């Protein structure tokens, strides 16, 4: 799935 | 308003570093990030990389992996992109923009920093004065020019008569030709006014400490 | 592999609906996607996110003529009543995170026409080369194009009314009030000015043609 961490 | 605020317009030679500012305003610099997003002037908008400034953290795009150095500062609350080993490849707008930690919206853009990377040598303008071929003065007006050729780099302030002649006035953005830049002005006066009376366009280079009045005269 | 595949740059008339298509790469079939409106010369703007269920939510002054929709892979931005301030370039974005690496890509832009705007049609004025510039052995012919609106011009030289192609260098649009201005400059010899019956200024504007013609020879 996507992720988005930053 | 949330606002992000970056340094102006640079003009560098290759081989050298530049340094773009991004200043925050409005709103909380470590409740979101810093993308920076790279702009060549006909193309695309390209991804470079991000700062988290309440981390530190970094995440780029391979491409820019030894171009681009990105930093933060939280107690000025502004952030900065180190261009190194400048070719003509990096000449772009560069933005800065803000998105959360978590969502990938850019939802807020900088104004943007032109960096151009030139070899280009101050020269100043050839100024010619443009008066109508005889086919152009049997109007109830008459249009007058200035040709401003051959400059760099910008600007060049216009005038005419010193700006006592402000109405009918058309002054057209430089086009870039190899390295140097031509522009035009234009006038609209009555055609009772001139020849009779005297039509000037004063043109300086602030760059070549340069200033040139051309006379009008008829052709 | 994350790809982003973006629609033909397409028109669509004042106040009709436009359906623009962001394809996702087919293993990204369920990612969420931000779409960006870059007008001229302006930094992007986030329009809005929108999910692999066609929710979505949109950004600062984006008015409700702009929605979002969603099949399979596809992420379609629909413009109801387009407007002038709608014409821009589309561009879509998408983050994933792959090694603990964010990655930010865009689409490649879907440039976005608005046809049967309010029509300003250009004024032009062309100017011969100068006696001082012609004594150089040089002739730069000058179109000064002003007035018109929407921007979208095209410029051609003509001489003897057959195409001129070389030494041509023709601005941008630019702002000037509420209507725009460009110029373009054709660089001659002053044989190539003195040999020819004519030169022609020729101006493309919303279907239109504009033309300014001037001779060399005497009146
Ligand atoms: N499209």
């Amino acid at each position: 799935v996507q992720i988005v961490y930053k | 308003q949330v606002q992000l605020q970056q340094s102006g317009a640079a003009l560098v030679r290759p081989g050298t570093s530049v340094k773009v500012s991004c200043r925050a305003s409005e709103y909380a610099f470590t409740n979101y990030v810093i993308e920076w997003v790279k702009q060549r002037p006909g193309q695309g908008l390209e991804w470079i990389g991000v700062i988290n400034p309440g981390s530190g953290g970094t995440n780029y795009n391979e491409k820019f992996k030894g171009k681009a150095t990105l930093i933060a500062d939280k107690s000025s609350s502004t952030a900065y992109m180190q261009l190194s080993s400048l070719t003509s490849d990096d000449s772009a707008v560069y933005f800065c923009a803000r998105s959360t930690y978590y969502s990938g919206a850019l939802d807020y853009w900088g104004q943007g920093t032109s960096v151009t990377v030139s070899s280009a040598k101050t020269t100043a303008p050839s100024v010619y004065p443009l008066a109508p071929v005889c086919g152009d003065t049997t109007g109830s007006s008459v249009t007058l020019g200035c040709l401003v050729k051959g400059y760099f780099p910008e600007p060049v302030t216009l005038t005419w008569n010193s700006g006592s002649l402000s109405s009918g006035v058309h002054t057209f953005p430089a086009v870039l030709q190899s390295d140097l830049y031509t522009l035009s002005s234009s006038v609209t006066v009555t055609s009772s006014t001139w020849p009779s009376q005297s039509i000037t366009c004063n043109v300086a280079h602030p760059a070549s400490s340069t200033k040139v009045d051309k006379k009008i005269e008829p052709r | 592999q994350l790809v982003l595949t973006q629609s033909s740059s397409a028109s669509f008339s004042l106040g009709a609906s436009a359906k623009l298509t962001c394809t996702l790469s087919s293993q990204h079939s369920t990612y969420t996607i931000e779409w960006y409106q870059q007008q001229p010369l302006k930094p992007p703007k986030y329009v809005m996110e929108l999910k692999k269920d066609g929710s979505h939510s949109t950004g600062d002054g984006i008015p409700d003529r702009f929605s979002g929709s969603s099949s399979g892979a596809d992420r379609y931005l629909s413009i109801s009543n387009i407007q002038p301030e709608d014409e821009a370039i589309y561009i879509c974005g998408v983050g994933d995170t792959i090694k603990e690496q964010f990655v930010y890509v865009f689409g490649g832009g879907t440039k976005v026409t608005v046809l049967g705007q309010p029509k300003s049609t250009p004024t032009l004025t062309v100017f011969p080369p100068s006696s001082e510039e012609l004594k150089e052995n040089k002739a730069t012919l000058v179109c000064l194009i002003s007035n018109f609106s929407p921007s979208g011009v095209t410029v051609a030289w003509k001489a003897n009314g057959t195409p001129i192609t070389q030494g041509v260098d023709t601005s941008n649009p630019t702002k000037e009030g509420n209507k725009f201005m460009a110029s373009s400059f054709l660089h001659l010899t002053s044989d190539q000015w003195r040999s020819h019956n004519s030169f022609t200024c020729q101006v493309t504007h919303e279907g239109d043609t504009v033309e300014k013609s001037l001779s060399p020879a005497e009146c």
